[PDB]
């Protein structure tokens, strides 16, 4: 792929997402979704191999089905109201269709399998862009249409996402599948808080995006896609492993790190609405995510795995490409708990 | 979520197409232009909650104009009663309803 | 609502159920995906023509445009899969696991 | 109504011609007569096997260009508007983008058949 | 929600204009020039009242003006007008283009017998003004009272008391 | 009445049942072509002649490519027809039975589905009494894509150009 | 002229439909003849079946499809 | 100018179809912005009366609005008659 | 969304004009000092990742880190203070304009209030 073509495809993905986030018309929002998917497929297929082709095929099928359901919901809403503006939807059936379509686009359970499948299939840069941006857009649509969300359906899908992400991440050994299940669990948390505070949804989105960017860029720096490949990083550049360890501790929600702020604020907000069982279950279930984060931390930094002999040549050579904003993402993902009241600025 | 670039910059990208009571080519009116105008002017500036609570009469008239459910119920009831009456020979349609008249120009 | 809308919505539901139930071929599911947009086009134009929403008459054409863009995307992915495996069977798309 | 009657008439006439074709003449069929034709020799394979399509990219480009012609078709009515400058700008914009698509495919060798 | 009030069949009766579309189209510019006043009054009533039941008298006046116009034509130019609309009627699209000779004879007859000048191009499509005695409809849409707007922001902005008040933060 | 639109809608659903039961892409394309033509008829009866002709033409062009692709990519030794396979025939019969049951219930009584309420009456009843004059409202609204809808033209053209680029990149290989 | 003729024709059709409704729905327990389906008292255009509802199939078909089927 | 002349000579000998296509496209883009009849076309499209000219209620202070179609006030198509 | 759609809100405005009437954060704000600390930590991590001397190398780069963090932190603190002041303004306005919803209550002393006693034994 030509660099000009790649940058124009990235620009087109961002253009689709921005069209979704600036449009006041359902047709224009659907157009933005379609443009985003159309420019996103080749990004997945950039490094051509059967795994990448299969991941792109599964992603295309899922997103096409979601777009069909979304346009059906738009049409049904138009039939009963004659309105194209994105507001509270006027038909419960259309609202259910839209909720299911946006949940499928996000990867909320039980629409999650494509997330680990595609994330394993595609490279690290593709997975980073996929997770971050393709969560960025449908959450914007949901925040706009939150006041008509069915709380029962939204919270059911959110709790399912949390449980399934925890269990899948428990089982996986592949780093990309681990990141995908982490994404599923975090999306569950965000959509669980969504029907109450879109501000808390946005706060969790920002913190999750920062932590995910830091983790993916650390993986790209170490060029490790498996647990054992990451187990050799301590013998080449031990600083990256320590930074990954503190980022993993933050992503598990351990105080006083940045990952505790979204969980804390969401639990507080849901408690304000007389919800106790759901916050307690969500808090207890995240211990699975913390467990497999800790298991990954044991293999990479807290213990020394055996290495090989060509690692001496690797010692002799130095990393060339410089990650952009990696130190900033590492600092923002661990040390911004004292800056919590800025969510009012986020309001 | 919603970055109102159109409102900030004074642009009009899809607001022209959002509603059916806006500027249409050749001043072609919508089917329910009056009802949509009434509902919009009722609900303007009071928010979604108050609009749903208080402009419910205008919204119900708008939806009735859009879908014609109550009108179809009335027409079906009249048709069923007339068919039952003519089944037993208790009703005789007028010649102008039977097609034996000269309508107005 | 008249029975025409019921038939069009039922057609959309049938085409959606067809896509969600693969048999062997990806091409058959692509055809099922194309039919859903045909039903959406028909429903949208029936709604717009009945309410005289004059400026909305251009929406179904944009719908068709993005429909065939999706069809093009599906055909490209299908040719890549067929080059990889020799058949467009969805059973061969099993390298990645959940 | 009239168009439906015309279509029914045409289909009925064609079906009647087929029915006369298959019933009027004397029939005598056996295995050798109805076997597939391959210039006197038995076919080695089957006609239902895959048949490589060396112009596969041009078909997809044809789908997109069919969309383009569908967009361009309402131009005769669009020229009756008062916003002639805007309409002309948009029509020329669409045609220039279509020309750019054609030029890009031509230069990137998408119009050449597979070997 | 109320009984729809309809005019009776007795006061909907009027003397009809029983000429065909060809006859109306032949004497169309002269009709639009001669009976402009009642027709414009009726159209203004229809667009202001937005109710057919409120402008029936104007419609009856329109019918009377049309009947008087056609009677004036009949008394003076029966034959040229008959030839003109017989020429117009033959065409499927009822084109003025094919009958410029019979139209010329009809225009000559009405200009001499009645002093009528046929309007130029772009005159019948002009927007004119109407003098009426019927009052302007104050509430043509039968709107209800609009809901009272929410109170606006008042007073000057002071800093938040004790700060964020978010748990243990003192700022 | 004459139930022309209702009959066409039933035929539309039948074609959908066919290509959704999915015998083989040849017959799926045949059913989709039939459905496109019938939908053209439906929307022609409802008023949009340009829209009906356009959808019919677009789907006729689209199914041409599908035929060439299934001849090359999606063909087997014995292509499946509806009666050839038990699964395909079962799905086809299930769709036909569901459509027939819905039609019978709707005609006999005002059938209220678990999703929407449908009234059994005239598609001619639901129409409007008013009329336009010396222009087509559908044609004017569609032609308004250039005077109005400058933004839509921009995004649509950009999407088409990017689609050309994308289909070139996907099939590049290497 | 055609606007006045159309208004008179529509009003006459509505009035005779109302008379026939009064004749028909006379034994119905709860039925008010001529009752509106709208909260507003503003004039609302008859849809299609308020005029050609109790009329012959030929008239109904002409009114609802004559223009589209005329070729 | 020499490079441009050589390129045009080479293209006119190798791709006359493309040379003609680009010339026609360039003339289609540029000429409408220079012709003085574009505004005439706009005016002719404006002068076409598709719908009814709803009259205005006379307030007694409308000197530029005709009382009758044949009165001097109002738009005139005398320019279009001789065109 | 609580404060989204508030009347008179200009879209895409980080700091409106009505925020100018609030006290700006001091330059020695502890929150600003913490933002500068975050910038310094980012610079140290950058040196560590690029395998330069962590404390000594890239003084200009570390200074730019600290300065950028302080700049964005000052503006972020201004916006946060404005939003909290706006929240308090709206709350006080609603309380004042709904007296029947927020009524004053008679204050009784603990000599009048009867509280049950629970012995610890
Ligand atoms: C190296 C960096 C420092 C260099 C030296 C100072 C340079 C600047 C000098 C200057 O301008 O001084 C004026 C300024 C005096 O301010 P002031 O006008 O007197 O205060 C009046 C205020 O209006 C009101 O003041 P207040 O008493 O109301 O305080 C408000 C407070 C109210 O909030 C609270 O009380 C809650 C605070 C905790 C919240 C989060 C808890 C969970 C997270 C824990 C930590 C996780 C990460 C590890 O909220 C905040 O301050 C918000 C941010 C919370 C953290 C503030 C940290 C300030 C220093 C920044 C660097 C810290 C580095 C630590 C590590 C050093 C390693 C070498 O001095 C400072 O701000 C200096 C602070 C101390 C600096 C030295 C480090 C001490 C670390 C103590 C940690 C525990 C507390
Ligand atoms: C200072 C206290 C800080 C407290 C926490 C605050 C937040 C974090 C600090 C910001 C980041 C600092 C830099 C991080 C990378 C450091 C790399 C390194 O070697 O550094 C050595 C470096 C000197 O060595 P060098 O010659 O440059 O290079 C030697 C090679 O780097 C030699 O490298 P190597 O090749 O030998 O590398 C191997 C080593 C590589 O290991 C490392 O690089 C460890 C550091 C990176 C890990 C992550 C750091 C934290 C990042 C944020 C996460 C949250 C932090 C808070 C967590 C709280 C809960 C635990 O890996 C291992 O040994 C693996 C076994 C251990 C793994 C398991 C333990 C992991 C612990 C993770 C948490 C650590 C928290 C505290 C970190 C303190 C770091 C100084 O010294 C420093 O960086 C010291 C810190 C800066 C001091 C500035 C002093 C300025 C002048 C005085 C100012 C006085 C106050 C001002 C006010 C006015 C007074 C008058
Ligand atoms: C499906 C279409 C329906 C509508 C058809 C509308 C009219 C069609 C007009 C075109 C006709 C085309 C053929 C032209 C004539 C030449 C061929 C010819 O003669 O074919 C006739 C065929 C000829 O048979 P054949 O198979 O030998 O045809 C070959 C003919 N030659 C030799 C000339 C080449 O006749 C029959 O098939 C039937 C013969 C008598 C046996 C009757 C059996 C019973 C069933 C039918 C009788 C009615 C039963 C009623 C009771 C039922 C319940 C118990
Ligand atoms: C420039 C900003 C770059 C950064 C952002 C990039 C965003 C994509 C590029 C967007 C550029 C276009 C934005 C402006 C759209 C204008 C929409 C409209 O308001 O302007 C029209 C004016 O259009 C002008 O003629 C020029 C239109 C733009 C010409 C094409 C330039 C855009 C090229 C985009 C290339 C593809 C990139 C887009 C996807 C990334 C309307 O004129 P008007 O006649 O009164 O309308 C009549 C309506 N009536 C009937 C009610 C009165
Ligand atoms: C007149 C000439 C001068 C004009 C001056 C310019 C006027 C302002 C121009 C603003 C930039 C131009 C537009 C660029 C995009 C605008 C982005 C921003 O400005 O918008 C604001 C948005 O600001 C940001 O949200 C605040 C950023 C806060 C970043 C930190 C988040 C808090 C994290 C908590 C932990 C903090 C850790 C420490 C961080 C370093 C509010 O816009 P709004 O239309 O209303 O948003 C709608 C969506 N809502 C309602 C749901 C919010
Ligand atoms: C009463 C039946 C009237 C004729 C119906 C003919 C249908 C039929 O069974 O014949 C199928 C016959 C072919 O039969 P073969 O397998 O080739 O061998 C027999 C040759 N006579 O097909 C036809 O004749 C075409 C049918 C006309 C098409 C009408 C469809 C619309
Ligand atoms: C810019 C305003 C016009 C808007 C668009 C114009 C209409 C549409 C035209 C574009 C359609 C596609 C054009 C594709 C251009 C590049 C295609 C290409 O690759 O051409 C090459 C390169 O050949 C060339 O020479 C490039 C064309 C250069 C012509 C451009 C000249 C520009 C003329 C400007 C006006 C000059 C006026 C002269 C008037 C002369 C008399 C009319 C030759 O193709 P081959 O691969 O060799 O053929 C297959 C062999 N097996
Ligand atoms: C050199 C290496 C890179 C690190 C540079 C650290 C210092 C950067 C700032 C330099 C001074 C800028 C300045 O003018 O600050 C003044 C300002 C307060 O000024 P003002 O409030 O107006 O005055 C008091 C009025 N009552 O002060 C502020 O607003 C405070 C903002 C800065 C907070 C800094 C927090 C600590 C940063 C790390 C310090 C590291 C010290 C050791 C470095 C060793 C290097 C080998």
């Amino acid at each position: 792929m030509n660099p000009i073509i790649y940058t124009t495809l990235i620009m087109t993905v961002m253009s689709g997402t921005m069209l979704v986030m600036i449009s006041s018309h359902w047709l224009l929002i659907w157009i933005g979704f379609e443009m985003n998917l159309l420019a996103m497929i080749p990004v997945l297929m950039k490094n051509f191999n059967p795994r990448a082709t299969e991941a792109a095929t599964k992603y295309f099928l899922t997103q096409a089905t979601a777009s069909m359901m979304l346009m059906m919901a738009i049409i049904i809403n138009l039939l009963y109201s004659g309105q194209w503006t994105i507001t509270k939807m006027f038909n419960p059936v259309a609202m259910t269709m839209m909720t299911m379509a946006l949940a499928m686009k996000l990867g909320l359970s039980p629409f999650h399998f494509w997330v680990p499948e595609v994330t394993q299939g595609i490279s690290l840069q593709a997975g980073l862009l996929l997770l971050t941006w393709q969560k960025l857009a449908p959450l914007s649509v949901l925040c706009q249409i939150s006041q008509s969300i069915n709380p029962n359906l939204m919270l059911t899908m959110a709790m399912l996402s949390i449980l399934i992400g925890g269990w899948g991440g428990l089982n996986q050994t592949q780093l990309r599948k681990i990141m995908a299940y982490s994404s599923i669990a975090h999306m569950g948390w965000m959509t669980a808080v969504l029907p109450y505070n879109t501000t808390m949804t946005i706060l969790n989105l920002l913190i999750y995006i920062t932590m995910t960017l830091a983790m993916f860029m650390l993986l790209i720096h170490s060029s490790a896609t498996t647990t054992l490949s990451l187990s050799h990083t301590w013998n080449k550049m031990p600083v990256i492993t320590s930074l990954m360890m503190v980022t993993l501790l933050s992503m598990g929600g351990l105080p006083p790190l940045s990952g505790f702020m979204p969980k804390w604020m969401i639990i507080q907000e849901m408690t304000k609405n007389e919800s106790i069982i759901m916050p307690t279950l969500m808090a207890m279930t995240a211990l699975l995510n913390l467990y497999f984060y800790m298991r990954l931390a044991y293999s990479s930094s807290l213990t020394m795995f055996p290495s090989t002999n060509n690692m001496k040549m690797k010692w002799q050579f130095e990393h060339t490409k410089q990650m952009k904003l990696l130190p900033t993402m590492i600092v923002l993902s661990t040390l911004v708990l004292p800056m919590t009241p800025a969510l009012s600025s986020l309001n | 979520p919603f970055f109102d670039v159109q409102k900030r910059l004074g642009l009009d990208l899809d607001r022209w197409m959002t509603i059916q009571s806006a500027e249409q080519p050749h001043k072609i009116p919508g089917r329910c232009h009056a009802f949509e105008k009434e509902w919009i002017e009722c609900a303007h500036g009071i928010g979604g909650i108050r609009a749903e609570k208080e402009c419910k009469i205008e919204f119900d008239d708008f939806v009735e104009c859009l879908l014609r459910q109550k009108t179809m119920k009335r027409l079906s009831a009249i048709k069923r009663q007339r068919d039952k009456l003519i089944k037993e020979g208790k009703y005789t349609p007028p010649p102008h309803h039977l097609g034996k008249e000269d309508p107005r120009p | 609502m008249p029975l025409v809308y019921m038939n069009i919505i039922m057609a959309f539901a049938i085409a959606l159920a067809g896509l969600l139930m693969y048999r062997s071929h990806l091409m058959s599911s692509l055809l099922c995906l194309e039919g859903m947009m045909l039903s959406l086009f028909i429903m949208s134009t029936l709604i717009i023509l009945n309410t005289h929403f004059t400026l909305a008459n251009m929406m179904p054409i944009i719908l068709l445009v993005f429909a065939a863009c999706e069809a093009a995307l599906g055909l490209s992915l299908l040719v890549m899969v067929s080059n990889t495996y020799g058949t467009d069977y969805v059973q061969n798309l099993n390298l990645l696991q959940c | 109504m009239n168009i439906m009657l015309t279509l029914l008439t045409n289909v009925t006439l064609a079906s009647l011609l087929v029915l006369i074709a298959f019933w009027l003449p004397q029939l005598n069929a056996y295995s050798e007569k109805t076997s597939p034709y391959e210039c006197g020799f038995d076919p080695m394979g089957s006609a239902r096997l895959p048949f490589s399509m060396k112009f596969f990219l041009v078909a997809i480009t044809f789908l997109l260009f069919d969309l383009e012609i569908a967009l361009l078709l309402p131009l005769p009515w669009a020229s009756q508007t008062n916003n002639l400058k805007t309409m002309l700008t948009m029509a020329l914009f669409l045609l220039i983008l279509l020309a750019a698509s054609l030029a890009y495919e031509w230069t990137q060798k998408g119009l050449e058949w597979a070997e | 929600p109320g009984i729809v009030e309809l005019p009776t069949l007795e006061d909907l009766k009027v003397q009809e204009v029983k000429v065909s579309s060809s006859v109306l189209k032949a004497a169309a510019h002269h009709y639009g020039a001669q009976c402009d006043k009642p027709n414009k009054e009726f159209m203004l009533c229809r667009w202001e009242e937005k109710d057919p039941r409120r402008c029936l008298e104007e419609g009856k006046l329109v019918n009377q003006c049309a009947l008087d116009f056609f009677r004036q034509i009949k008394r003076h130019c029966a034959e040229p007008f008959t030839e003109y609309w017989t020429c117009i009627d033959y065409s499927g699209l009822q084109l003025f283009r094919h009958c410029r000779k019979q139209q010329a004879k009809f225009d000559e007859c009405v200009l001499d017998k009645l002093g009528w000048v046929r309007p130029d191009l772009g005159e019948l499509s002009k927007v004119t003004k109407v003098k009426t005695d019927r009052p302007l409809p104050e509430n043509p849409y039968h709107s209800r009272a609009r809901p009272e707007p929410n109170p606006e922001a008042e007073g000057d902005l002071k800093p938040a008391k004790h700060g964020s008040r978010l748990f243990f933060w003192t700022m | 009445t004459m139930y022309i639109a209702f009959i066409l809608s039933t035929i539309f659903v039948i074609g959908f049942v066919g290509f959704s039961s999915k015998p083989s892409p040849i017959y799926g394309g045949l059913g989709l072509i039939v459905s496109g033509g019938v939908g053209c008829g439906i929307v022609l009866n409802f008023g949009g002649s340009f829209l009906g002709l356009m959808v019919f033409l677009i789907y006729l062009g689209g199914m041409l490519v599908v035929f060439g692709y299934t001849t090359a990519m999606a063909t087997e030794m014995y292509p499946e027809v509806w009666v050839s396979n038990k699964t395909v025939f079962g799905a086809f019969v299930s769709g036909l039975m569901m459509e027939f049951c819905m039609v019978y219930y709707a005609l006999k009584e005002e059938e209220v589905e678990i999703i929407f309420k449908f009234n059994g009456l005239g598609d001619w009843v639901i129409y409007d009494t008013g009329d336009s004059g010396f222009f087509s409202e559908e044609a004017m609204g569609i032609a308004a894509l250039y005077s109005y809808g400058t933004w839509l033209v921009i995004v649509t053209g950009w999407s088409l150009l990017i689609g050309v680029v994308v289909i070139m990149e996907i099939t590049r290989g290497n | 002229l055609f606007q006045a003729e159309k208004d008179r024709r529509v009003l006459q059709m509505l009035r005779e439909n109302l008379e026939e409704e009064a004749i028909i729905m006379k034994d119905v327990p709860d039925w008010k003849v001529g009752e509106s389906v709208f909260h507003t008292t503003r004039w609302v255009t008859p849809m299609m079946g308020e005029l050609y509802g109790l009329r012959t199939n030929e008239e109904i078909l002409s009114a609802t499809y004559g223009f589209i089927w005329y070729t | 100018a020499g490079r441009i002349a050589s390129f045009l000579k080479n293209a006119w000998a190798k791709e006359p179809v493309l040379v003609a296509s680009f010339a026609i496209g360039g003339l289609a883009i540029i000429l409408p912005s220079l012709s003085p009849y574009t505004n005439y076309a706009i005016r002719i499209n404006r002068a076409t009366p598709y719908n009814y000219p709803v009259p205005l209620r006379d307030d007694g202070n409308m000197p530029d609005v005709p009382s009758h179609p044949q009165d001097p006030q109002g738009p005139s198509l005398e320019w279009l008659k001789n065109l | 969304t609580m404060m989204s759609g508030r009347p008179g809100r200009v879209p895409l405005q980080f700091l409106p004009n009505e925020a100018r009437s609030l006290p700006p954060p001091k330059l020695t704000d502890p929150r600003l000092v913490y933002m500068g600390f975050l910038g310094y930590c980012s610079g140290l991590i950058d040196n560590a990742i690029r395998r330069r001397p962590v404390v000594s190398a890239g003084l200009h780069r570390q200074l730019l880190y600290v300065t950028s963090f302080v700049f964005f932190g000052y503006y972020l603190l201004k916006r946060q203070d404005y939003m909290y002041a706006l929240r308090d303004h709206d709350m006080f306005a609603y309380v004042k304009s709904h007296p029947e919803d927020f009524p004053e209550k008679d204050k009784k002393t603990y000599g009048e209030i009867l509280e049950e006693f629970h012995p610890v034994r």
